[PDB]
């Protein structure tokens, strides 16, 4: 059972890794400014 | 929070600048362009009143 | 909430204005009308309930014909009517003109119009003073105002832009006479002072900007940009913030020794943007070379005392940590025996903008170094020479002496300035 | 000579892409309103750094 | 219970610790409302030691922020967590000090002294056994050196038997961004080595090189930088809001490395980091662990141990582990590496171990030191404060404020007496 405790969580960590690779991607893909952060006249 | 701590965001972030600053330069050329043609038709006027 | 009352004297000070206010108003969102189409321009712009922001500037000068285009050109709306004052009578190139005759009239209204401004300032950084060493109003009218101004504001921050007469060229005659008057006064009430040679921004001009032949409409606007550069941190957020408190106790050591040089880098034409790569290695170099160097003075015959950096635009610590590690193992930059750390650095996020009819193009980063520096002697030293053979024979002096002042101010000034100097020796020797 | 600082009208095309101002209504309204002061009467209960109120008896 | 009042000082204060009220609040499960979102009952049961009750299930910060310009506190309040700070804790100046150590502790600091001197005892009386209070400040600008070193010689005054931890920025030889720099630093050390009970060394060039060589990025800006500052920050107090088989609070901690009372200066590191590259070639287990945790480029001082002798170590660890691994390695280290420890304290190290590792974490651990090599540093800004004051140079700004010039020399002399005191154990 220790054995395979340890082969969900090795699973479970790569999981969230392609997690927040993709989580990445879409705030890569998605970006929202600011009207305070751009120029008036712009 | 998650815009604060990525760091491949920041690096897009910092060439999108760049990708922008080529074509308000290339525009700045075209003005600087036509203020030299201005030049050249005041030359050809001032030419004329010579004449 | 912060805030600086800049003040404009003489035709050089207006004429830099003109290409001054026009920046910030490009940079701050404001039409020629004075409206807009955050409270950052509270440094600069006043409130109106309409929504109006009047300039926060003075401009002086004893000769309307300079004044009155700003009466009519785009930006009469703009400035308030009463702030830009005139005289009557000019002052002629005179120091004791601007001095003691033409100068006492409008000294009294003119105190009414900073106080008029200052009232509203909760928090007041400091002054800056826009002046020229060769003019006569900008020579004696300002020698006193200073004074005027010292007792007025104890401990007020002082700055002064200056227009320092060229070692070759000279428009005037009595232009050393001017000069060496104001160096007599203007040490002891001046908390700093930057030297500008109109000489050194030509040739820069002419090299770093591919063109052949400009004006004074296009030669305050590299004055503009370096005076934004000194503001910006006060302006918008950056990751290191300067003040003016801030610069003035890391650059002078001494209160005899505050006339520092700036360098701006890079200064590039519009065509030549696309070709260059621009690093912050590659614009802090430029900064230490000599050849870009804007004051007439070689500093390899001198030695460095401080140096102030000002990082605008998408610069990060790490490479210009990186930068001052590789400039201080050269050889050729050499600093003084008693100072091992003589750096302070700035960093702006927001990037420069550019003008329409500009020179200069759009530039991700740039920088502009404030550098206290032992090679302003030689400069110091040839308006020495240029003054005593002018003076060996007492000649000029019938402008001057009929108008009020007497004969011993010239020995005061020179036994002042020679006093100057010897101190200045006695600071750059090492131990 | 002088009209040429104001000739051309602005135009987007000369600005800057990034533009973050000062914001300091936050912080100029604390600084109009004072940072706190002590007219107040002295009001804090009795305490021991061993124990508060132990249940000693016989 | 046990309770630590958080003080925050300067615009390098301000700085690090928004990023480490982050970190705090992510360990403790609170949204950036203020509400309490988690997974667990254990993450409420201690709650007070940094957090105050309020209104509504919400926990306020216990934290007083001290600034002179109100251009810090801005950043502050619109970044990323400062809707939950009590707008009453910010203190702010109407004018800066200008980088000057002078202003911020005789004549501009001397105003602004009075009003946190009535918020500190707002927040003081009302735990119910204070523990002590934690500074954070640097010493490159008399912002929040010349206010924190004055802060710290009244407060000592008032509450005498309590802990004061102050997590001092030494100047650094190469990223000396200030010219008066020396001057700070030197008349901030004497203030503040009689008055204090723990400091920290947080050098900026050893910052540099971990995040360069070590964590292998590209762009390391200052919030990364406070990340990694504050996971030695967090990790030290693990025990006093986790339960664990070895406990080991701050006083715990200080009776042990400190020996004599001018001996409190550390060198703190952090060992699980890693590059994201190598993060799945590296296995995750304590000898590796305390492998990363001693070599010389993991330390957060720009001190190299090689040249000095080893005075007293610890180690608190983080997650569920076994200590016959952590004994076993820890006598390793001592028996192999005998000459770099002193032998007249045999069994050098504390050992801590906390069951609650950080999230996103199984197993870390945080390294104090006390090392013979901290004169190193002290000697680096003793021979620059000497070079500039026997030139007579840049005092006009100081002694023009009301000082003699007899306090540099009472510090110069204060500093050599500190450094021989070092040099005796070498
Ligand atoms: N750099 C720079 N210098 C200027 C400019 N305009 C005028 N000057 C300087 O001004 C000097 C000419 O005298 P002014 O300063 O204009 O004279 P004034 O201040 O009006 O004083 P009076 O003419 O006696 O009433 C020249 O030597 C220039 O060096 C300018 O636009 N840029
Ligand atoms: N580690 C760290 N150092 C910082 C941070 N912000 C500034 N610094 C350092 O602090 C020095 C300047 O300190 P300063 O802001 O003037 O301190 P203050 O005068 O008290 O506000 C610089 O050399 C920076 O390297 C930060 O967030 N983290
Ligand atoms: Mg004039």
């Amino acid at each position: 059972a220790e054995k395979e405790e340890k082969r969900r969580e090795f699973e479970a960590g790569v999981a969230a890794n392609k997690m927040c690779l993709d989580k990445v991607q879409e705030v890569l893909s998605t970006h929202q400014v600011l009207p305070q952060n751009i120029h008036p006249m712009r | 929070q998650f815009r604060e701590r990525c760091e491949e965001l920041r690096v897009e972030l910092l060439s999108i600048h760049q990708k922008k600053v080529c074509e308000e330069r290339k525009a700045q050329i075209a003005f600087n362009e036509e203020l030299s043609r201005q030049k050249l038709v005041e030359e050809q006027m001032f030419s004329k009143l010579w004449e | 909430m912060r805030e600086c009352i800049s003040i404009h004297v003489g035709q050089a000070g207006v004429q830099i204005g003109n290409a001054c206010w026009e920046l910030y108003c490009l940079e701050h969102g404001i039409q020629p009308d004075g409206q807009m189409p955050d409270d950052s321009f509270n440094t600069f712009f006043s409130e109106t309930g309409a929504g109006k922001h009047v300039p926060r500037a003075v401009f002086v000068d004893l000769e309307p014909t300079v004044i009155d285009e700003v009466r009519t050109g785009t930006y009469r709306q703009l400035f308030h009517p009463e702030q830009l004052i005139t005289g009557k009578e000019d002052a002629a190139n005179n120091y004791a003109r601007g001095h003691y005759t033409i100068g006492k009239e409008i000294i009294d209204l003119v105190l009414d119009r900073i106080r008029k401004l200052a009232d509203q300032c909760t928090g007041l950084q400091g002054f800056l003073v826009f002046h020229s060493f060769g003019g006569g109003t900008g020579s004696g009218f300002t020698s006193l105002l200073m004074e005027r101004l010292s007792v007025d504001y104890g401990k007020k921050s002082k700055l002064e832009f200056s227009i320092y007469p060229a070692p070759q060229v000279s428009t005037a005659v009595v232009e050393p006479y001017n000069s060496i008057l104001t160096t007599h006064t203007t040490l002891e009430h001046s908390d700093c002072a930057f030297m500008v040679d109109n000489e050194a921004i030509y040739d820069i001009c002419r090299r770093n900007l591919d063109i052949e032949r400009p004006t004074y409409t296009n030669l305050n606007r590299l004055i503009g940009q370096i005076v934004s550069s000194i503001t910006a941190s006060l302006r918008f957020d950056g990751a290191l913030n300067v003040d003016l408190t801030e610069f003035q106790t890391n650059l002078v050591p001494y209160p005899r020794i505050h006339f520092p040089l700036a360098t701006y880098a890079p200064v590039i034409s519009a065509e030549k943007a696309y070709h260059e790569q621009l690093s912050v290695a590659e614009i802090t170099n430029a900064c230490f070379e000599p050849a870009n160097q804007m004051v007439k003075c070689d500093p390899r015959h001198g030695k460095y005392m401080a140096c102030c950096l000002l990082y605008r635009g998408d610069v990060v610590p790490k490479d210009v940590n990186a930068a001052i590690a590789t400039i201080k193992t050269k050889r050729t930059i050499q600093f003084v025996d008693w100072c091992p750390t003589g750096f302070k650095v700035g960093i702006n996020y927001q990037p420069p903008t550019v003008v329409p009819g500009g020179d200069l193009a759009k530039v991700q980063r740039a920088v502009c170094m404030l550098s206290n520096t032992t090679a302003i002697a030689e400069a110091w030293a040839r308006l020495d020479h240029k003054f005593d053979l002018m003076y060996a024979k007492r000649a000029f002096v019938h402008w001057y002496v009929g108008e009020g002042m007497e004969e011993g101010e010239f020995s005061e000034a020179r036994e002042d300035m020679a006093a100057l100097e010897k101190d200045y020796e006695e600071v750059g020797v090492d131990s | 000579n002088s009209s040429h600082y104001g000739e051309f009208l602005p135009i987007p095309q000369f600005f800057p892409c990034n533009y973050t101002p000062k914001e300091q209504v936050f912080s100029s309204h604390i600084r109009a309103t004072g940072f706190y002061q002590n007219n107040t009467l002295n009001t804090a209960p009795d305490r021991t750094r061993t124990l508060d109120f132990p249940n000693i008896q016989h | 219970m046990r309770e630590i009042v958080h003080l925050q000082a300067g615009q390098c204060g301000n700085q690090i610790g928004a990023k480490f009220w982050e970190v705090i609040s992510d360990e403790h499960g609170i949204d950036p409302t203020g509400t309490y979102h988690g997974d667990s009952d254990l993450q409420l049961e201690r709650i007070n030691v940094y957090y105050n009750e309020a209104t509504g299930g919400k926990y306020v910060p216990r934290a007083v922020l001290v600034d002179l310009e109100p251009g810090t506190m801005d950043s502050v309040r619109s970044g990323p967590f400062g809707q939950i700070f009590r707008p009453d804790n910010f203190v702010f100046g109407q004018s800066g000090a200008g980088n000057n150590w002078a202003k911020g502790h005789y004549t501009e600091g001397a105003e602004l002294v009075d009003s946190v001197l009535d918020v500190v005892r707002k927040e003081a009386e009302s735990c119910d056994c204070l523990q002590g209070f934690q500074l954070t400040h640097s010493l490159g600008g008399g912002t929040g050196s010349g206010m924190g070193t004055l802060l710290i010689s009244k407060i000592r005054e008032e509450y005498p038997d309590r802990i004061m931890n102050t997590f001092s920025v030494v100047p650094s030889p190469k990223v000396s961004d200030t010219v008066v720099e020396p001057y700070n630093a030197t008349l901030s050390v004497h203030q503040l080595v009689e008055n204090t009970d723990e400091t920290y060394c947080i050098d900026n060039e050893a910052l540099y090189d971990i995040c360069f060589r070590t964590l292998k990025l590209t762009t390391p800006t200052y919030g990364d930088l406070n990340h990694l500052v504050s996971a030695t920050m967090s990790g030290v107090t693990t025990c006093l809001r986790f339960p664990g088989q070895l406990n080991a609070d701050l006083r715990k901690l200080a009776v042990n490395m400190v020996p004599f009372p001018r001996l409190h200066f550390f060198m703190p590191g952090f060992a699980p980091l890693t590059s994201r590259g190598s993060q799945q070639y590296r296995a995750l287990t304590v000898p590796e662990l305390t492998q990363q945790m001693f070599d010389a480029k993991n330390m957060m001082a720009a001190c190299d141990p090689r040249h000095g002798r080893y005075l007293t170590v610890a180690a608190v660890f983080r997650g569920r582990m076994s200590m016959k691994e952590v004994d076993e390695q820890m006598l390793n280290v001592q028996n192999k590496n005998s000459s770099y420890f002193v032998e007249w304290i045999p069994n050098n190290v504390k050992t801590a171990v906390c069951d609650i590792p950080p999230r996103g974490l199984k197993m870390s651990a945080t390294f104090i030191g006390n090392s013979t090599a901290i004169q190193e540093l002290f000697k680096r800004i003793s021979e620059q404060f000497t070079a500039m004051f026997r030139r007579k140079a840049f005092l006009h700004w100081y002694t023009g404020e009301g000082m003699d010039e007899m306090e540099f020399t009472e510090a110069e002399s204060n500093m050599n007496d500190l450094v021989s005191e070092y040099q005796q154990y070498q």
